[PDB]
């Protein structure tokens, strides 16, 4: 994971680096909150 | 208003009943019966010359009604200022009600055509042409009005003192005889259009052949009675023949305007005339010989080469010449109307053409069924 | 039309929706309007299923 | 109460240029319908109201529909320039009562009439025939012109209230006040 | 000039002002072909 | 034989320059064009004894009759 | 005066309309930029009324006829985009990342 998109709740977005694949902002989902994500941790994020 | 109605009730024809209907129409404050019943009062045969009065009276109810069509009203002000007939005080009475009335329909297009017609004695061009072009450029979703269009004849007809409006005032005269399709307009009056689009016909430079002349019902259901000679005149210009003593006949049976036009008459007329040669024979042999065009068109030799010229040049013809063996091809694009005998005779024409297509499609068909499958 | 047979007069497309090709992409009041007013200009056919296009991917689920 | 889809009969034609209410009569018409579509629909929510011009041709400006906002726009800007049908709207109206929505809806129209109709008794009594045999219950109110309830309109009511059938009352309103409480002190009782 | 103190007292606002929601609307057709 | 369609477009002519009041619907030449994955379902549908794009003597006989 | 009357009921009614059709369209503009943006690159703008080459996160270079739903002035030509997962246009900008040195100095 990458830099926060300085979120505040209505930027929950985030780029975040799948490897060697590319990179993507993405939002959290809805059993996480953002207080437990921060930038530059290993974060599990679905497929779809 | 009741005061100057009742007290003025008379001055005008049959005033009892007339005036008397408009007082209980009046008190009943109906309008639309009020204005028909005033357009007809207007249209009376009379010359209405208690101006004051009736202009009052109609400034009274137009000022009131404020909903009645502008149509309507603006034909009651059209006869109004008619009947005023001093040029100043109209047009300054034209501006108030276009101004008193500014709807999109057809109430300022009627007060400019009648500025124009009001203002054709008096300079004809400085300010009547861009009313034209403003009309016909905003006549838009709205054709079935149609007399905007008279009113155009009007303006654009009236404008025939020249050269040019020769061929266009016959483009828009025939469009005012297709505006107003029932007659109604007396024998004389229609004579007098039909003079002035005879007129347009034979000194027209565009026009050459125009057929629908002949055969718009205006023409040949009531020119038959006087000025024959003219009808003649048509006839012969479109079957071509020269008719040297019968031609001259209308020349001095109708001195004016066609002795001065004599030149450009002969020219249409012999253009007319290498038409009918050309229908005459069905291309069995097109190559006609200087002998047919020098004694048909009664020209000489010298000439021909000249009207075949002039013939391409303004796009009825697209032939060429061969001075070598004296003959011209003709591969020529203007048709004419066609007499139902000759609608008969092409039908066989066009009988023999698909019966011998018919007749090939089978033998095709009976050699190749063993292909065809 | 019975147990061996399933015929598929028409079909009638759906709003692209952002979620993509799910359940929640059946718009609940599109599908109506589009039921009620297809039936009432003559065609009052049950809805006998539904189609996805699989841009490459072959025929599957 | 019961279930209708209103196509209501607006006149903008030139014979309705009259005075005979205060303002203006295609005003009168105009606040009329909006009257009586306003309690027809306060009367029955899920009822559908509609429009016909019937100057020079039958427009549908507005077809059997329940919001009454949009055929109350459509009402202004009507440009009352045309000249009446009755016949033809009437069988507009018809026609469009046949292609309802709501089978359950039993069809109903409000039709104005501020103009002299111009026409002949045989077909209007033929007419009458054939709206009969559909069982489409018209109701009919004469505006405008001084002859009201012409003997071509009694006929029509006597007729398609064959009997004292479908109910097409000949309510009558005077040349002169046309007024709301006239106009609503009959129908909203009863038709 | 009963009604008419500058435009009908409203129609200033409606007819330029309050018809930016049409120039608001020409960046929703450009979002549209884009 | 060659009526697959006919499409009209009305103009605002009174019927021609000396004639009264129409409307009169005015011809525009037709095509039946199709793009791809059209053309492909038309083809599918398609594919009885009919077709053969290529054009054999028969068949070129058989356009000319 | 009347004709003014009803040309502002006409255009208020207008109004109205036109609000819930802008919504509606915001309501599909959010359906299309719902969310999972891909980030690019922007290699470089051109002229054509500017058209933007781009060099998304998976090493795949895009040529896009029109920018996006995202205004088309700064954009410079390295501006980091999150530009749409499956029809490769650009929804909205993000904020540089860093530039090598200029990280490595803080």
């Amino acid at each position: 994971c990458t830099k926060i998109i300085n979120a505040d709740s209505e930027d929950p977005k985030y780029i975040i680096n799948v490897k060697q694949f590319a990179k993507f902002v993405v939002d959290l989902s809805d059993q996480v909150a953002p207080t437990d994500i921060e930038e530059g941790m290993r974060v599990g994020v679905d497929r779809n | 208003v009741p005061g100057f109605l009742q007290q003025s009730q008379n001055s005008g024809p049959g005033q009892p009943a007339v005036w008397h209907r408009l007082e209980e129409l009046y008190t009943k404050k109906l309008w639309h019966q009020l204005t028909l019943q005033v357009l007809d009062f207007v249209q009376d045969p009379c010359f209405a010359q208690g101006d004051g009065l009736i202009k009052l009276y109609e400034n009274f109810i137009s000022e009131f009604e404020h909903r009645v069509n502008p149509l309507s009203l603006v034909e009651i002000i059209l006869h109004v200022v008619r009947q005023m007939t001093d040029p100043n005080v109209a047009l300054t009475f034209l501006e108030k009600t276009r101004e008193k009335v500014k709807s999109s329909d057809e109430a300022v297009i009627l007060c400019k055509t009648a500025i124009g017609a009001l203002k054709l004695n008096i300079g004809d061009l400085q300010v009547t042409k861009e009313t034209i072009e403003d009309v016909e450029e905003m006549l838009n979703n709205l054709p079935g009005v149609t007399s905007v269009h008279s009113r155009f004849y009007d303006l654009s007809s009236k404008y025939y003192q020249t050269i040019g409006n020769h061929a266009s005032y016959y483009k828009d005269a025939l469009r005012f005889l297709g505006c107003v399709d029932i007659k109604d307009l007396p024998v004389s009056e229609q004579q007098e259009r039909a003079f002035t689009l005879g007129l347009a016909g034979l000194l027209g430079e565009g026009v050459f052949n125009f057929g629908e002349l002949l055969m718009h019902p205006v023409l040949e259901s009531l020119r038959n009675t006087d000025r024959q000679w003219l009808i003649d005149t048509l006839y012969a210009f479109n079957s071509g023949n020269v008719e040297r003593f019968q031609t001259l006949k209308t020349a001095w049976g109708q001195q004016p305007d066609l002795a001065a036009n004599e030149a450009q008459l002969l020219r249409k007329i012999q253009l007319l005339c290498l038409m009918e040669m050309t229908f005459t024979r069905p291309a069995n042999h097109r190559q006609l010989t200087f002998e047919e065009i020098a004694k048909s068109a009664k020209i000489t030799v010298n000439e021909v080469e000249l009207l075949v010229m002039k013939a391409l040049s303004v796009g009825l013809v697209k032939g060429s010449i061969d001075e070598v063996d004296k003959r011209v091809h003709m591969t020529w694009v203007q048709p004419r109307v066609l007499d139902l005998q000759q609608i008969k005779g092409m039908k066989d024409r066009l009988e023999f053409w698909c019966t011998d297509v018919k007749s090939m499609e089978m033998l095709v068909e009976h050699q190749a069924h063993d292909i065809l499958t | 039309v019975d147990d061996y047979t399933v015929r598929v007069i028409d079909v009638f497309a759906m709003p692209q929706s952002g979620t993509g090709v799910s359940v929640e992409a059946v718009d609940p009041v599109f599908q109506a309007k589009m039921l009620d007013m297809l039936k009432q200009t003559g065609r009052p056919e049950m809805v006998v299923g539904w189609y996805h296009s699989h841009p490459g991917f072959g025929c599957w689920l | 109460m019961v279930l209708e889809s209103t196509m209501v009969c607006v006149d903008n034609s030139e014979y309705m240029r009259n005075g005979d209410f205060l303002p203006t009569r295609l005003q009168a018409q105009q606040d009329a319908v909006n009257i009586v579509c306003h309690s027809k629909t306060r009367s029955n929510p899920e009822n559908n109201v509609g429009l016909i011009t019937l100057a020079n041709d039958c427009e549908v400006l507005t077809t059997l529909t329940p919001d009454t906002g949009r055929i109350l726009s459509k009402l202004h800007t009507v440009q009352p320039k045309g000249k009446i049908t009755f016949c033809t709207g009437i069988r507009v109206a018809h026609l469009a009562l046949k292609h309802r929505q709501g089978k359950n809806h039993k069809m109903r129209i409000i039709a104005f009439v501020g103009s002299p109709v111009e026409d002949n008794e045989k077909d209007l009594v033929k007419l009458a025939k054939r709206l009969k045999k559909e069982k489409v219950n018209v109701d009919i109110i004469n505006f405008g012109e001084e002859e009201v309830n012409t003997e071509k309109l009694t006929a029509f009511v006597n007729t398609l209230n064959g009997k004292d059938g479908t109910g097409s009352h000949l309510v009558t309103v005077p040349p002169g006040p046309s007024l709301a409480d006239a106009l609503i002190s009959s129908p909203i009782l009863a038709g | 000039l009963l009604e008419h103190k500058e435009i009908d007292g409203r129609l200033k606002e409606l007819r330029e002002q309050l018809k930016e929601l049409t120039k608001q609307y020409e960046k929703s057709e450009n979002d549209l072909k884009a | 034989l060659g009526l697959p369609t006919e499409a009209y477009i009305s103009v605002e002519e009174v019927h021609d320059d000396g004639t009264p009041t129409s409307k009169t619907f005015e011809h525009v030449t037709s095509e039946i064009g199709a793009e791809e994955a059209e053309e492909v379902g038309v083809e599918h549908l398609l594919r009885d004894i009919k077709d053969t794009t290529v054009g054999t003597l028969s068949q070129r006989i058989t356009n000319q009759v | 005066i009347k004709i003014m009357k009803s040309e502002v009921l006409r255009v208020t009614h207008e109004l109205q309309a036109m609000k819930d059709k802008i919504k509606e369209n915001s309501e599909k503009i959010k359906v299309n930029k719902t969310l999972p943006y891909l980030v690019s690159n922007v290699i470089e703008l051109l002229d054509v009324g500017k058209c933007a080459v781009i060099k998304t996160s998976t090493r795949q270079t895009y040529f896009l006829p029109v920018i996006g739903l995202v205004d088309a002035e700064k954009l410079k030509p390295g501006d980091l985009v999150g530009v749409n997962k499956d029809s490769y246009l650009i929804l909205e900008t993000l904020p540089t990342e860093y530039d090598s040195r200029v990280k490595a100095m803080e």
